[PDB]
RNA sequence: AGAGUUAAAUUAUAACUAAGCUGUAAAAAGCCCUAGUUAAAAUAAAAUAACCCACGAAAGUGACUCUAAUAAUCCUGACACACGAUAGCUAGGACCCAAACUGGGAUUAGAUACCCCACUAUGCCUAGCCCUAAACCCAAAUAGUUACAUAACAAAACUA
């Protein structure tokens, strides 16, 4: 995967939630993106009230979409999701699996530094 | 000025055998469509030296470095 | 005549290895009301307190068991050209020597 | 403003005393440094003063935490001297 | 006797009822302790004000109203007016840092009012309006 | 001819360096529980190195991972999420005395 | 090796043909990334609840 | 350098209660179109992490995301080319809040100052100019040595 879409949806019933995902994925495919899979994080109470499209939301559903897309089409996807009203907060980040966990050896102890002053009689 | 074709495999995934037998899905995922500007520079540099330089395998030569700077 | 290098190889100190967590027996050579000055064969003398059990039999010349942690306590502080030694050693009491 | 109320920076009294509960709250803020932060936000300090304050706070924290280690390191050398009048 | 400092979360169901009502049903006592004045207001669970009192309204005037004693008297007066309307327990919310924080807390205690929870809601900007300049006294 | 002289070899008693709590582990902005354990439950502040105990690599990553979740809408900002209040304690700070 | 795994990963990619099926499957299989860490460095999975 | 985004605080604004509210070592002036609580745009600024010391040539930069991206196969070099905090100027837009100037209060022999209240330029965005700092780590760049050797003080001394 290359890009990850942290998608938060307004809490609603099963039919409209499926419809919202169906058209959101359709918008991604129109911009030239090959979506890998869709991950569902369930519905949870939002950490804080989020104001979007003249509404106050306290509960929402979380969904995650990962895809390969050209670099120039990220703005179009972000702009398209902003106009949509069934999505409360869209964010796009590079997929964390793109970077590899750098190998580590240990906590190297830093010795105290000497020779910071002259040796004259204080 | 140069214009790398869009539907071309990036520098790394070219010499490996058995590419043309793969479906269009993977070829799309390796083409310049799903590659950033950094991969584009590699294709520009690779093509540019093969057209003007005499010995491409030599990197320490002055002519090779001048080509590299021109790309940047 | 035995060369000095051969003496270090077979010396008990070299065979000990690191001084941390080593069971070493020692002998008491000076007694205060609550402090027992114990010599364990190292360069300096470690100091330990008299245990509450069988405290009456800790006398001069008595052999006890120790767990060495640092052979010589020594640390470096900022502004000090040379480390400030404590002229002692760190050890704990595991009991009296089982004759 | 948007978060739930009566969750953050809240303590509950026990057995009907309130002076003890209040002191617990102050230790929470002092450890997290909010009490000093509110003191410094009553007026505005220029960024020139902010860095000069962080160069005195850090230096004190180094000297104090180093002198503290020496005291603990030399603490065992306070028993009665066994060689008095030697 | 396992006692937890953290408040009973509304989402869960904690069997800790004071005077027959739940935790969120108990009224609120807002305390704004500034550096020159202390204002005490008690409001219902529906945020409907019951009684209001401050160092100014209790006869203290000018510099005197900023002292601890003035805040202590305000706590006594506010509790008496609150107890008249029939409230036993209250969740006190402290606003700001000032000399009247301690006195107002125990002022409600000695005024015939019982507190169960203390909250500090001091306005803490996260970077916000630029405050006034320094005072070269 | 003397074989008793020491040889120039590295120290064989070099104890392996201490590993931080999150060493060789992948932090993330999606697991709130991992990020929530390093936040003061009463105020919401982020603990420093002297309290968290993490190394210099996993301290910055935790800080960046936490702040990403603050804005993207995955965890509260001014308090610790009460659902994860009973997780095992890893920090070294004590409030109750 | 890298292109070989993409060859296998291409089978499970979401296409317009199976857009409904994947969405319906996703809505019925919740999953979480939450896992805690102990002092000794061992991973604790809340899925045991 | 662009594009998108907002957590905590504050204000316009509405409801309710209260008669007072701000302010100081102490007061007056100001406000009463006010204060407390609940609900809440825009503008501006970026708690804890930071007891970390990273990036850039310097001045500088530490809220989040994406795009573009950090010269030289790795010496010195100007009056030449490019850049340069903050204040200031020209044109348009924004204005929570801070605030030179100015007005009021107080202090004082006087106070066109320190202290208190109000408000403007301006601090902000877009385009252009100005090219000044204790622009100071008062320590020039590149290779090195710990030899020789303490004016003083400071951040030890020196060679090409
Ligand atoms: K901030
Ligand atoms: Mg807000
Ligand atoms: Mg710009
Ligand atoms: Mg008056
Ligand atoms: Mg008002
Ligand atoms: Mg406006
Ligand atoms: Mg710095
Ligand atoms: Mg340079
Ligand atoms: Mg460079
Ligand atoms: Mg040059
Ligand atoms: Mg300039
Ligand atoms: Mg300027
Ligand atoms: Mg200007
Ligand atoms: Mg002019
Ligand atoms: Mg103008
Ligand atoms: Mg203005
Ligand atoms: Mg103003
Ligand atoms: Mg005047
Ligand atoms: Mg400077
Ligand atoms: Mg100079
Ligand atoms: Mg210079
Ligand atoms: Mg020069
Ligand atoms: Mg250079
Ligand atoms: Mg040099
Ligand atoms: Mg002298």
């Amino acid at each position: 995967p290359r890009y990850e879409l942290a998608l938060i949806l307004k809490a609603m019933q099963r039919p409209e939630t499926a419809a919202a995902l169906k058209r959101t994925l359709e918008a991604l495919m129109d911009r030239g993106a090959v979506v890998r899979n869709l991950e569902n994080l369930g519905e949870r109470m939002l950490p804080y009230k989020i104001s979007a499209h003249n509404q106050r939301h306290s509960r929402g559903g979380y969904f995650l979409v990962d895809f390969y897309a050209p670099a120039t089409t990220v703005e179009s996807m972000m702009e398209h999701l902003s106009r949509d009203i069934d999505v409360i907060r869209p964010n796009i980040v590079k997929h964390p699996l793109t970077q590899e966990v750098k190998e580590c050896e240990g906590i190297v102890p830093v010795p105290l530094e000497e020779k910071l002053y002259s040796t004259k009689k204080r | 000025q140069d214009d790398p074709p869009p539907s071309m495999l990036l520098l790394d995934y070219q010499n490996v055998p058995g590419i043309h037998k793969v479906d269009d899905v993977v070829k799309r995922l390796l083409s310049l469509e799903m590659a950033n500007q950094k991969e584009k520079l590699k294709i520009k540099k690779m093509q540019l030296m093969n057209k003007v330089l005499e010995n491409p395998e030599d990197t320490s030569s002055l002519e090779a470095r001048i080509v590299a700077l021109t790309v940047k | 005549v035995e060369s000095f290098a051969s003496m270090l190889r077979h010396s008990p100190l070299t065979q000990m290895g690191p001084a941390k967590n080593k069971l070493v027996i020692g002998q008491i050579f000076h007694i205060v009301e609550d402090d027992l000055y114990i010599d364990f064969g190292g360069k300096f003398h470690c100091v330990c307190k008299r245990p509450e059990v069988d405290g009456e039999k800790y006398q001069k010349g008595t052999r006890v068991r120790l767990r060495l942690l640092d052979l010589e306590l020594t640390s470096r502080f900022l502004g000090a050209t040379t480390d400030t030694t404590i002229l002692e050693a760190d050890a704990v009491l595991l009991g009296l020597q089982e004759s | 403003a948007n978060h739930l109320k009566f969750i953050a920076r809240t303590v509950m009294v026990q057995e009907g005393n309130v002076e003890g509960a209040y002191r617990t709250l102050n230790r929470i803020l002092t450890m997290d440094g909010l009490i000093e932060d509110i003191k410094r936000r009553r007026y505005y300090e220029k960024p020139c003063r902010r860095r000069q304050r962080e160069s005195y706070e850090t230096c004190r924290r180094i000297y104090n935490m180093e002198m503290a280690r020496k005291i603990n390191f030399l603490m065992r050398k306070n028993r009665a001297d066994p060689w008095q009048g030697c | 006797s396992s006692f937890s400092i953290y408040p009973p979360i509304p989402g869960q169901e904690n069997s800790l009822r004071w005077a027959g009502k739940k935790f969120e049903e108990i009224p609120i006592a807002h305390i704004k302790a500034s550096y020159n004045n202390t204002q005490i207001q008690v409001v219902s669970a529906a945020h409907q004000p019951l009684a209001h009192a401050s160092c100014g309204t209790e006869g203290f005037r000018n510099a005197k109203k900023g002292t601890g004693i003035a805040a202590q008297t305000a706590g006594i007066a506010a509790a008496a007016k609150a107890t008249g309307k029939g409230v036993t327990h209250v969740r006190v919310v402290v606003k700001g840092l000032g000399p009247g924080r301690l006195s107002a807390i125990k002022g409600l205690t000695m005024g015939g009012l019982e507190v169960i929870s203390i909250t500090d809601n001091t306005p803490i900007p996260h970077x916000g309006c630029r405050p006034r300049k320094a005072r070269r006294l | 001819s003397n074989e008793d002289l020491p040889v120039p070899m590295e120290n064989p008693y070099k104890e392996p360096l201490k590993k931080c709590i999150l060493c060789e582990k992948h932090v993330d902005y999606k697991n709130v529980q991992l990020l929530s354990q390093f936040i003061s439950p009463f105020t919401g502040c982020i603990y420093g190195r002297h309290i968290t105990g993490l190394c210099g690599k996993k301290q910055k990553e935790i800080t960046k991972a936490i702040k990403r979740a603050q804005i993207l809408g995955f965890m509260p900002v001014t308090y610790k999420d009460p659902a994860y209040l009973k997780d095992p304690k890893v920090c070294n700070i004590k409030y109750r005395e | 090796q890298e292109v070989l795994q993409l060859q296998e990963e291409a089978k499970t990619f979401i296409t317009r043909e199976n857009l409904e099926a994947r969405v319906e499957e996703a809505l019925d299989s919740p999953k979480s990334y939450n896992w805690a860490i102990t002092r000794e460095g061992l991973v604790v999975r809340p899925q045991q609840k």
